[PDB]
């Protein structure tokens, strides 16, 4: 016996940091009744196997620390002191706040006079680290309120992702899972460092290399990950679609594509209409006027049923494999080779290693995070890497997919649960202020007139209804409709996106802000803008584990409490190891975990917080009336709750959903109360709730799959490492989804050898089969309304093809593709005395603003300062030795950080001049610790993107002075 | 006894086998500062008994090679730490019959400090300047007696960290040996025959640490 863990209950948890979501064993001293002693992994875990990064490996420091929040604390208008406060004053007296701001300002209808019932007077920051159960909660609480302007982290990796593989694939998640990548045969990394930003990844990532896969690394610095891959290929900044439209070519010039995946399962074969042209850099329908597309001008050739016209034959000029070899003919390896910086032989060597995966029985994955897809054509960046794939027969494939590796624990969940201003959950639209009833939000869903499209889109009003019944099941769901609020169609859907929320604080037309469970005071850009901005606020809600930059930006560096009039309260939340609860992790795989210790001191959690905040607001409107009550009145809570408290377990089974009546429906008998078994069983009639469709089959009669720990696997299954009965993955346990193009058109396997699925005995065997049918009878891409893997994608603001616009404004005024140098559809300064390409990013020892690992001494000890790396060559002219203190400076403001000179930084060749890259972490803020330094975005421009409401964090003008 | 396999070839410089060590023993950390470079704490200590180490070493074409080194005692076959200490007194330095770890006692508090760490070829042991205590990696021997991994071992996402009994881990050591300098045709094992931790280096150990073999 160890007599540390001897006393102790043990329980399982999942990792509260990044999306790979580790397995954790809490052991919890007198039995549970007292605290943590020790936090590791779960050595039966099958993504991590018992492993942990030290973010993971330090959570019993995370947890048993001394500097939590202890209880709700108050900042009086003008004072420079926190009071302790009990709960009941802090909720009573929010609770009164968001009556008076939403009574106030409350607008039943627009100046067109059309039915939006909202305010705009309240915005929410957050949260991707709550549990899902909370997210839904939270996300339904302000929508009762009535809030419009409801964001959090994910925008800033949503905006670019989702859209580029929604229109090549018909969703944007993450197409494989963790485990997965152990089966490429190539492995590219291009914007990820995975080995410091996802590290158990690279448990399977060099299993893949030990069955004989090549691991190439693409980016402008050697990483950590560099140092373990086959091939570091440098890239300068922003010069990503050259790099894969360079390889489109060469992938159909060397005849090296999957033909027969690319004829059946892309829309290779579809007739583009004649309106569709190309010419200086210019797609054809440009309005040069508001510098937009007329993209009807995009649409195919239809057929008599309205169907789009086929050349299977792929030898009509207008079919789209033809026009899209036309298009990319101008990426050849001396042009690529020379804005890339790459050279030559290299490119060639990267391109030769991944186009080999276009052999049937040989699979390619991408794995990207965040890298630079934050300019107005990361969306386009995105996209090529699914038409690569589309290309060479990666999609649907054990080894194969596009990566695109969330950031945290439950990003992938809380973005689920529609915490985006224009998402409610499960994906479905927040109505405009024209979808006057629920029949004309439900008129928009695209229709097919192919019987071998699914187009499974069209069940739409089934989840909408369900989701009404959800919220308002006294209610029809057409009535209930008319409780929420809805946005102005005749306005910017990024006008009520992250970037605009700090550009209507700085305008002052917030009152209250909700900062739950994040830290816009270190993670927004242009810091010293967003602080100032907070002072306009008249209140403010943080929820957090711990005071910070946000919770205390009135006694900030430069700044007199006296002179901020804001009202504060910070509500201190409980740690993920003292809350019961799922989380999504980037694979999809929705994990239940259960407390260890109770909640450190007077510390609630999140769920409860809401809820009991709700409670007040809501016996406040029953007590004074005031605004349309209906929708905070009507609100089903006693759903959400036992014993007086939050019940995660019967918010995750509202989730999955429950029949309110007997319902004959699939053609299956279902009694009143039953748990919906899957969203195949959902109705649009008020039989079924479900508070997100997706979460249908997650709860259903047999319990909780979230909590199945159950490693039993087919040798099939074992073979690719799917786990089915581990945990649970929406949609309906689809482990790897398009896995119907991994297959031919009598149900065999491109690659037996890594089987996903199979036709055996007359039904789908392996993975869950994504979409019903035999064999050769559905197209399969059932989320596509043409049912196929997009190669063109006219849906797209920028063009159907990925085309090269100069992201970096300063130092390039060539475009070797056009006489097009920026995105035609998107103003920096550049002033000369910042000459330097300032870049932020990640260390694997530190999370986000640092908020939390700020906290964590075995963190700090590895990673203590802010730091600034930069070449060899940009110290000898700036005369600064390794160590050295430094000041780095922008329009927007400086900071001092220690020098790290490396060869792991090189300078760029732009146009025959030296460009020298300076790079910081933005893991430091000025609360914790002593000389740890402030966060790096002081120095990044509010200048973020025209074209997806997002900052520029990876290339902004810095100069670096030795100090 | 047992026998750690720790292959070099495999290491992301996570540094979970860091983190890991201090949570399972309660050890405090250090004050740092960074000077130049992501290596902290900068060197082993009494209350730091294994840090990564970071050189970078260049060559011809893009990048670099990237050296780690996460550093512990070898838990030497014949350990000169307990020849040195057994001449002021017996006990202050043991050995474990079946398992193989050279552990530090209470004892230590008695011999002369730096006398022990002269002795020690890979420049392993470190003195509380208060007590007079001696520290160092004591092989987690408490989980490996209750037939669990090393902390750094189990935490380790790589591959890099391999335990088990020293006849398995020798297998397993050359094995491997044959499969990286198909890579790194320069890899080869510190000291195989005379301690109980084998690091695989993908070249000369020497460019890793000073003391990464004796
Ligand atoms: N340790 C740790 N892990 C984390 C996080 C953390 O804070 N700490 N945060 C999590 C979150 S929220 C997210 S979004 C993910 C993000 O994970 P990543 O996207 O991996 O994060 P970064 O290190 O910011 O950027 C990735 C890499 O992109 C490179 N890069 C920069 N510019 C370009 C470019 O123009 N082209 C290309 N091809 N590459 C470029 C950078 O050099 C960097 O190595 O990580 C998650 N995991
Ligand atoms: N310069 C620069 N800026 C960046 C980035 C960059 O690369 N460079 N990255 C951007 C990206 S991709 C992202 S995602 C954002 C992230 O930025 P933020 O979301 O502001 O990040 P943090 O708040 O530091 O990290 C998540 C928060 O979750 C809180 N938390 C943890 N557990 C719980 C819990 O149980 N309940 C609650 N309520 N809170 C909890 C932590 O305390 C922490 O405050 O930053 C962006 N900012
Ligand atoms: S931070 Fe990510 S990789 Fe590290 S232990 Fe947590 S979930 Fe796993
Ligand atoms: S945990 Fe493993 S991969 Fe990470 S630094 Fe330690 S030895 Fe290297
Ligand atoms: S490495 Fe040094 S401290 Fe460890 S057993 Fe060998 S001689 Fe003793
Ligand atoms: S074996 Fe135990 S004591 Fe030694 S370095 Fe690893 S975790 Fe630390
Ligand atoms: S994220
Ligand atoms: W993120």
């Amino acid at each position: 016996e160890l007599q540390k863990l001897q006393w102790a209950k043990q329980t399982t948890s999942i990792c509260c940091y990044c999306a790979v979501g580790c397995g954790l064993i809490v052991h919890t001293a007198k039995d549970g009744q007292g605290r943590a002693v020790n936090v590791e992994g779960d050595p039966d875990h099958p993504i991590n196997e018992g492993s942990l990064c030290p973010k993971g490996a330090s959570i019993f420091q995370l947890g048993e620390n001394d500097q939590r929040g202890t209880q709700p604390l108050y900042r009086a208008p003008f004072s420079d002191t926190w009071k302790p406060v009990t709960w009941d004053f802090a909720l009573t007296e929010i609770a009164k706040r968001i009556k008076k701001t939403r009574d106030a300002s409350f607008t039943e209808k627009n100046a067109a006079g059309d039915l939006v019932n909202r305010t705009e007077a309240i915005a929410s920051f957050g949260s991707a680290a709550m549990d899902n159960e909370e997210c839904w909660a939270y996300g339904n609480i302000l929508r009762s309120l009535g809030l419009v302007y409801i964001e959090h982290q994910a925008r800033i990796x949503h905006s670019p992702t989702v859209p580029a593989l929604a229109e090549s694939f018909g969703r944007g998640a993450m197409t494989n899972h963790w485990n997965d990548l152990a089966n490429s045969d190539c492995i590219l990394i291009m914007g990820s460092n995975a080995a410091e930003n996802h590290p158990i990844a690279f448990k399977w990532v060099l299993r893949a290399k030990d069955k004989g896969a090549t691991l190439i690394h693409v980016d402008p610095r050697f990483t950590r990950t560099s140092a373990r891959c086959d091939v570091y290929a440098p890239i300068r900044s922003g010069a990503d679609i050259p790099f894969l439209g360079g390889l489109i070519k060469y992938i159909l010039d060397n005849k090296l594509y999957f033909t027969d995946y690319v004829r059946e399962y892309t829309n290779a074969s579809l007739i583009v209409g004649e309106k569709f042209s190309f010419k200086d850099g210019l797609f054809s329908g440009y309005d040069a006027a508001n510098k937009k597309y007329d993209k009807s001008m995009w649409a195919f050739e239809l057929d008599a049923n309205g169907v789009p016209k086929r050349d299977p034959a792929l030898k009509h000029p207008r079919c789209v494999i033809n026009l899209l070899k036309k298009h990319y003919e101008r990426y050849n390896l001396d042009k690529v080779a020379a804005i890339t910086g790459t050279s030559k032989e290299q490119l060639q060597q990267v391109y030769k290693a991944y186009a080999a995966t276009g052999k049937p029985d040989k699979a390619g994955t991408i794995m990207y995070a965040m890298g630079w897809t934050q300019h107005s054509v990361g969306v386009q960046n995105i996209r090529a890497m699914a038409m690569i794939q589309l290309l060479l027969g990666n999609i649907g494939v054990a080894g194969g997919g596009v990566n695109a590796l969330r950031g945290e624990s439950n990003v992938q969940g809380s973005t689920d649960q529609g915490l985006l201003a224009h998402i409610w959950p499960g994906y479905n639209p927040v109505p405009n202020s024209k979808a006057a009833t629920l029949e004309l939000y439900n008129a928009a869903t695209p229709q097919s007139k192919d019987p071998m499209s699914v187009n499974w889109w069209q069940n739409r009003p089934k989840y909408v209804a369900s989701y009404l019944k959800a919220l308002y099941p006294d209610e029809e769901p057409a009535a209930a409709y008319d409780y929420l609020p809805r946005i102005d169609a005749g306005r910017k859907l990024t006008d009520y996106f992250w970037l605009n929320i700090f550009e209507k604080m700085d305008k002052g037309e917030f009152k209250g802000l909700f900062a739950w469970g994040m830290n816009p005071a270190c993670g927004g850009a242009n810091a010293n803008k967003n602080r100032k901005a907070m002072g306009k606020l008249e209140w403010l809600v943080n929820v957090n584990l711990f005071e910070n930059e946000t919770s205390s930006f009135w006694k900030g560096p430069g700044m007199n409490p006296a002179e901020i009039g804001t009202e504060v309260f910070f509500l201190p939340c409980c740690v993920s190891i003292e809350k019961e609860g799922s989380v999504a992790n980037s694979g999809r795989w929705m994990q239940w975990r259960y407390r260890g210790p109770k909640p450190y001191a007077e510390t609630k959690p999140d769920g409860d917080i809401m809820l009991d905040m709700f409670k007040k607001v809501r016996e406040l409107y029953a007590k004074e009336g005031g605004a349309y009550p209906a929708p905070i009145a009507k609100l089903n809570i006693a759903d959400w709750e036992e014993h007086n408290e939050f019940s995660p377990t019967k918010v995750a089974k509202l989730m999955n959903g429950y029949f309110l009546k007997d319902t004959e429906v699939g053609g299956k008998q279902f009694k009143k109360g039953q748990q919906v078994p899957s969203f195949a069983f959902l109705t649009a009639d008020g039989s079924t709730c479900s508070g997100n469709w997706l979460h249908a089959g997650s709860f259903t009669d047999a319990g909780n799959l979230m909590a199945r720990r159950d490693k039993t696997q087919t040798p099939e299954q074992a073979r690719i490492g799917l786990f089915p009965n581990w945990s649970f993955c929406w949609p309906v346990n689809r482990r790897i989804l398009y896995n119907r193009a991994s297959v031919d058109k009598t149900g065999k396997p491109w690659n037996p050898a890594k089987a996903v699925i199979e036709w055996k005995d007359g039904k789908w065997v392996g993975d869950v089969v994504d979409g019903g049918g035999d064999p050769g009878t559905k197209h399969p891409f059932i989320m596509q309304t043409h049912g196929f893997g997009a190669l063109y994608g006219p849906g797209r603001e920028e063009g159907p093809f990925p085309e090269h616009y100069e992201p970096l404004e300063c130092p390039v005024s060539k475009n070797p593709f056009s006489k097009q140098l920026h995105n035609p559809v998107a103003k920096a300064v550049c002033d000369p005395r910042y000459p330097f390409i300032g870049t932020t990013y990640r260390v694997t020892e530190h999370w986000q603003t640092g908020l939390m690992t700020r906290r964590c001494a075995w963190l700090v000890e590895a990673e203590p300062q802010i730091f600034c790396e930069i070449s060899k060559e940009l110290a000898k002219l700036r005369g600064i030795g390794n160590g050295d203190t430094v000041k780095v400076s922008s329009l927007r403001g400086a900071l001092e950080a220690v020098a790290i000179v490396t060869e792991r930084i090189r300078p760029f060749k732009i146009e025959g001049v030296d460009v020298h890259m300076v790079g910081l972490p933005w893991h430091y803020g000025w609360m914790v610790p002593k000389n740890g330094g402030d966060t790096a975005n002081l120095l990044t421009p509010s200048a973020g993107d025209p074209n997806t409401g997002i900052p520029e964090t990876k290339a902004f003008m810095v100069d670096v002075r030795k100090v | 006894g047992k026998m750690f396999f720790v292959d070099l070839s495999r290491c992301t410089a996570c540094r979970g086998c860091q983190i890991a060590c201090k949570q399972w023993k309660n050890l405090p950390a250090e004050e740092t500062r960074n000077t130049g470079s992501h290596q902290n704490p900068p060197d082993l200590s009494y209350v730091t008994l294994k840090t990564v180490r970071f050189t970078e070493k260049s060559r011809k074409g893009p990048g670099i090679d990237w050296l780690f080194f996460p550093e512990q005692c070898r838990h030497c076959v014949e350990p000169p730490c307990k020849g040195q200490a057994d001449v002021d007194l017996e006990g202050a330095v043991v050995k474990d019959e079946t398992t193989g770890a050279v552990l530090f006692t209470e004892l230590t508090a008695k011999v002369d400090g730096e006398s022990v760490r002269s002795a020690c070829p890979y420049d392993i042991p470190r003195i509380d300047p208060v007590t007079k205590r001696l520290s160092k990696c004591d092989m987690c021997n408490d989980r490996v007696q209750n037939g669990l991994l090393p902390a750094c071992v189990k935490t380790c996402p790589t591959g890099t960290m391999n335990f088990g009994d020293e006849q398995e881990m020798l297998a397993l050591a050359e094995k491997r040996l044959a499969e990286v300098k198909k890579t790194y045709p320069g890899a080869v094992l510190g000291d195989p025959n005379d301690v109980r931790v084998v690091y695989l280096f993908t070249r000369d150990p020497k460019d890793f640490y000073e003391h990464a073999v004796a």
